[PDB]
């Protein structure tokens, strides 16, 4: 009756109004993705054409929204739905196609597909900190599946064994803004549970970066060009090579990595590979003695 | 229920060969020295036709049409 | 460059290539894998299907069958394929087995290489009929137009010292694995033209007893074929392909 | 004085808001982009008209 | 692409039938009876109802 | 084959290569590697799924050529090696 | 797509790799997957390395190998015929990259795994619903996939 | 509206009116359970 209607978790106050279920949302499974930025999330083509963004016409987006409609639903990128400034909304089929698109004009609204740079939100359940839903950027790819950026998992507790994963869009611009602003990814990489790194590397991450810098870690010129190029790095110029083996050149694992460091960054401390200190006790009376030791002095026991 | 006509890793052909291979399986030979006169010496393709279990002919005698 | 050809058989080939860097070899396997077309059934129109196969497993299996490919009137090395439709026509009444040899193809040089493929099995009363549209395809985009498989590995040599206790039984380990063996009055060389792995006794003189070189520009190469083109045009095709792929660059350059 | 996160999200999304119905741009527009991001670039010119009121 | 519990497949595996795999769903229709003699009937509907 | 050029610079050139995968982008760039003047040289696939078939390329000289040439040198070369060993492998078997 | 193996080891498909990018063995042999290092001793699955030099011997042998609890093959023995059968004792085969074509400085452990695939497929599990129907009562989206 | 159909057990060809049928069965063999014919209409399937 209406006590059972009222409570309980199934209940009005639990299950309709302080969570109820949402439109323009998805949810499917995620597989990993690193060579997209922690900003973005992989869109499938079908969940792009059937989640539409609502985009008034202006004087600056009137081509790009013409061009939308102008393409339908079925092509992408295309609209799905044009709103009058009245406030009557028509479905785009392939006989109005053209007509509501020469009807376009300034103050009306197209409910176009999700392109490149909309921002989304991304959940996934259980929510049990305000990290677990963060704003990304569309990335549209053919396949099935979400994707989502390694390094982004951790805050998710997310890992591939079949993880099923939410995306909810924006439609008012407000929440857009909000979205974009306040809960956007790389705004969230410290946790506020215990101030310290969330969004951060793991596994494959830690373990490239020790056989990358590891000691007696030398890599050949190819090899250098080429991991330069897939980090996406602006080194225009190879660095002097530290030393020559067998004719060619060849280049540490520190000294790549150093590119990736801001150039007025200075900063030492203890890992945990840590199993002789006498090492790291001279290195930090050496480091303590001059405030600025000698890069040839660090490097002799380093 | 049916031999693949090509392995799964290289593609090489191993459908025509696999009546033989189980014929002669049955026949008490070590299926070792089978797949190695019938030319299957890289053990992928040796996979295919040792793991592979023929059951079409328990699908055919349940008619549909 | 310099070639030794090591093995030929009616379905492969194993040689030696010498004077190439990894990079060439890598492009000419790449090309080998996935850039060489041979023709494979692409679509099928089904008229009857009674078999307990469905439609698209038998449609997958006629795709997995060798077709001949013809490479004297079509240029193989062509960027852009010909589009030339090949029909194998198949109209068989069970109980039986059907076999690629019993498809009649439009076309005499383009025929299923291997007639002794066994496709379904018809029950009585069962009986399929199709035709099989096969076209020129590149193995970069379907597995069905791949023309067979290649790989390649270093060309080391292996000395092993006289003082390594047990040498005599790597010695007649490699002669039995038929790898080419040298003997001196110091050393062994065994040539690894196959692949060679070393027991686990020997594993403790792999830094200072026995130990690997790498021959500089050479490599094994070891080329299947299913049928579908004689395994000596395989390599031809390919670096004919990498010879238009770099004159198409060149030409986009010179565009540019 | 300096925005707040939660003050620059509500002027991005007022500012929006205006320029989805109305409000030209009081700058250059890169022709295609969306009024969020015109709203952006409003902000990061520095020539946004919205203040923030402040208890006092 | 393999972190995090991921594994890779290779396209040519796929391509080749490995692990391909059939779905099967079955609907059914009733042609149900009512009070009063009315029953469904199993045709094509027409476009005027 | 196509060539889209996304960044120009005095002595560096940065284009996309629609059409072409990991072998002809690898070739090319161990070509390039091969010559003196070419300081950087470099490819990469930016997505394995949506630009699986656009490598780019970066491509820096010492300015002393320009590295169009240097790129159009790299791809005679790799025409040459490859007529070379086609001619090898025809005297192969013939 | 959900894949599992026998020892729990289960993950989605992250690539679909083609098979010149992918890597191969001396003897010739391009796997049909791939899995992350970090997951076998994290989960202490030393079975399912078991599995993979048991697969390896039955295939190249031709005798299956007995897994039986207790009183299956022992791994030692596997290792053993491995060993006999011209492959290293681990498992581990030297492998090429398949994009650069240079040797990989590790020997990659590479074997047979029995691997299913699972009904937690990605095409009944894909749900996307932008605007449709909605309940009688609260005048909220319907339940499910199906409405 | 009649139509031909098989059937489930002695495969034999069953012909009654669906619209105005009082019973569907196989007179033949008694059977109840009746398969749908595949048409005759040449369909295309691409190969994988
Ligand atoms: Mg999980
Ligand atoms: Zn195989
Ligand atoms: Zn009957």
């Amino acid at each position: 009756t209406l006590a059972q209607r009222l409570k309980g978790k199934e209940g009005r106050f639990r299950g309709n109004l302080s969570g109820k279920r949402v439109n323009f949302s998805a949810r499917t499974v995620i597989s990993p993705d690193p060579m997209i930025s922690i900003n973005e999330v992989g869109v499938p083509l079908a969940v792009a054409m059937e989640l539409t963004v609502p985009e008034k016409v202006t004087e600056f987006n009137y081509e790009k929204l013409k061009q939308r409609v102008l393409n339908g639903p079925e092509k992408y990128p295309g609209a799905n739905y044009v709103i009058d400034p009245e406030g009557r909304r028509i479905r785009l089929m392939e006989s109005n196609r053209e007509l509501i698109a020469e009807k376009l004009d300034i103050g009306w609204t197209v409910e176009r597909h999700l392109e490149d740079g909309d921002v989304v939100l991304f959940n996934r359940q259980p929510s049990l900190h305000r990290m677990s839903i963060m704003a990304h950027r569309v990335r549209v790819m053919p396949y099935r599946t979400f994707r989502l950026n390694l390094p982004v998992c951790p805050p998710y507790n997310a890992d591939f064994d079949g993880d099923e994963m939410n995306l909810h869009v924006p439609q008012t611009e407000e929440a857009q803004a909000e979205a974009k602003i306040l809960m956007e990814v790389q705004n969230h990489i410290i946790s506020p549970r215990y101030g310290g790194p969330l969004i951060a590397g793991i596994q494959d991450h830690i373990s490239g970066g020790y056989l990358l810098t590891r000691e007696g870690a030398y890599f050949t010129r190819y090899e250098v060009e080429q991991m330069l190029m897939f980090a996406g790095m602006d080194v225009n110029e190879l660095p002097e090579p530290d030393k020559y083996e067998n004719g060619e050149p060849l280049w540490s694992g520190k000294t790549i990595f150093s590119l990736l460091l801001p150039d007025d960054l200075t900063i030492w401390y203890r890992n945990k590979l840590c199993d002789e200190p006498e090492r790291c006790e001279a290195l930090e009376k050496l480091i303590e003695e001059k405030l600025i030791p000698d890069p040839e002095e660090v490097r002799k026991l380093a | 229920m049916i031999v693949p006509v090509r392995c799964f890793t290289c593609g090489k052909v191993l459908a025509d060969k696999y009546y033989e291979f189980k014929k002669r399986v049955e026949a008490g030979e070590d299926p070792g020295k089978v797949l190695d006169d019938l030319g299957v010496e890289r053990y992928c393709c040796r996979r295919t036709l040792l793991s592979h279990v023929e059951l079409i002919d328990q699908v055919m005698v349940y008619k549909v049409y | 460059v310099e070639f030794k050809i090591l093995e030929k058989r009616p379905d492969s080939i194993k040689f030696i290539v010498s004077g190439v860097d990894v990079p060439f070899a890598n492009a000419l396997r790449r090309t080998i894998l996935s850039e060489v077309p041979t023709f494979a059934v692409d679509e099928v129109e089904f008229l009857e299907n009674d078999s307990a196969l469905f439609d698209e497993i038998i449609a997958h299996r006629l795709a997995m069958i060798p077709l001949t490919t013809p490479h004297e009137r079509f240029s193989l090395d062509a960027l852009e394929l010909d589009d030339y439709t090949v029909t194998l026509s198949l109209e068989a009444e069970g109980p039986g087995m059907v076999y690629s040899g019993d498809l009649k193809s439009s076309d005499g040089d383009v025929k299923p290489a291997n007639p002794n493929i066994p496709i379904v099995k018809l029950a009585e009363g069962q009986r399929l009929t199709f035709n099989a549209y096969a076209r020129l395809g590149r193995g970069k985009d379907h597995a069905k137009w791949q023309p067979g498989f290649v790989y390649y590995k270093y060309l080391t040599k292996i000395h092993v010292s006289k003082d390594v206790p047990d040498w005599e039984e790597l010695k007649e380990l490699a002669e039995r694995r038929g790898l080419p063996v040298e003997e001196s009055d110091e050393e062994i060389v065994i040539t690894t033209i196959k692949a060679f792995y070393l027991p686990r006794k020997f594993e403790e003189h792999m830094g200072k007893g026995i130990r690997e070189e790498i021959v500089p520009g050479s490599f094994v190469f070891t080329v299947e074929t299913n049928g579908e083109l004689p395994v000596e045009e395989i390599v031809s095709i390919a670096l004919k392909i990498l010879m238009r792929k770099s004159d198409r660059f060149i030409n986009e350059l010179h565009k540019l | 004085f300096r925005y707040t996160r939660f003050e620059k999200a509500r002027i991005i999304g007022a500012r929006a808001l205006q320029i989805a119905m109305g409000a030209p741009v009081l700058i250059d527009v890169p022709e295609g982009i969306t009024p969020l991001q015109a709203a952006l670039l409003e902000f990061e010119k520095g020539v946004i008209p919205i203040t923030v009121i402040r208890p006092s | 692409y393999n972190m995090e519990d991921a594994v890779i497949i290779n396209k040519a595996s796929i391509e080749r039938g490995l692990a391909r795999s059939t779905f099967f769903r079955t609907y059914e229709a009733e042609e149900k009876r009512y009070l009063g003699g009315q029953k469904d009937n199993f045709e094509v509907p027409s476009p005027n109802i | 084959m196509r060539i889209e050029v996304i960044r120009r610079e005095e002595n560096l050139l940065e284009f996309y290569l629609e059409g072409e995968d990991h072998t002809f982008a690898n070739l090319l760039t161990e070509t390039l590697h091969e010559n003196e003047h070419v300081t950087f040289a470099g490819y990469t696939i930016e997505h394995p799924i949506t630009m699986a078939r656009k490598p780019r390329f970066k491509v820096v000289t010492d300015g002393k050529i320009t590295p169009e040439k240097a790129l159009e040198e790299a791809a005679q070369k790799i025409f040459d090696r490859a007529r070379e060993v086609l001619e090898a492998w025809k005297a192969a078997i013939e | 797509d959900k894949f599992a193996s026998r020892h729990g080891q289960k993950g989605v498909i992250g690539l679909i790799v083609p098979q010149e990018d992918m890597p191969w063995t001396e003897s010739g042999i391009v796997p049909d997957l791939i899995v992350n290092p970090h997951g076998i001793p994290s989960r202490m699955t030393v079975g399912q390395l078991i599995e993979a030099i048991g697969g390896k011997v039955a295939s190249l042998t031709g005798r299956r190998v007995d897994g039986t609890a207790f009183i299956g093959e022992p791994e030692e023995k596997l290792r053993k015929e491995l060993e006999e059968l011209g492959f290293k004792h681990s498992g581990r085969e030297i492998m090429y990259d398949g994009i650069t074509g240079r040797r990989l400085e590790a020997d990659i452990f590479i074997g047979v795994i029995y691997y299913q695939r699972l009904h937690h497929m990605v095409a009944d599990k894909m749900h996307a619903r932008s605007r449709g129907p909605v309940q009688v009562l609260t005048k909220q989206p319907t339940e499910g996939r199906a409405r | 509206a009649t139509a031909v159909y098989r059937c489930a057990k002695c495969g034999k060809e069953v012909e009654l009116d669906l619209a105005t049928a009082r019973e569907v069965r196989c007179p033949y063999c008694g059977s109840k359970i009746l398969y749908k014919p595949r048409p005759r209409v040449a369909r295309r399937v691409k190969a994988i």
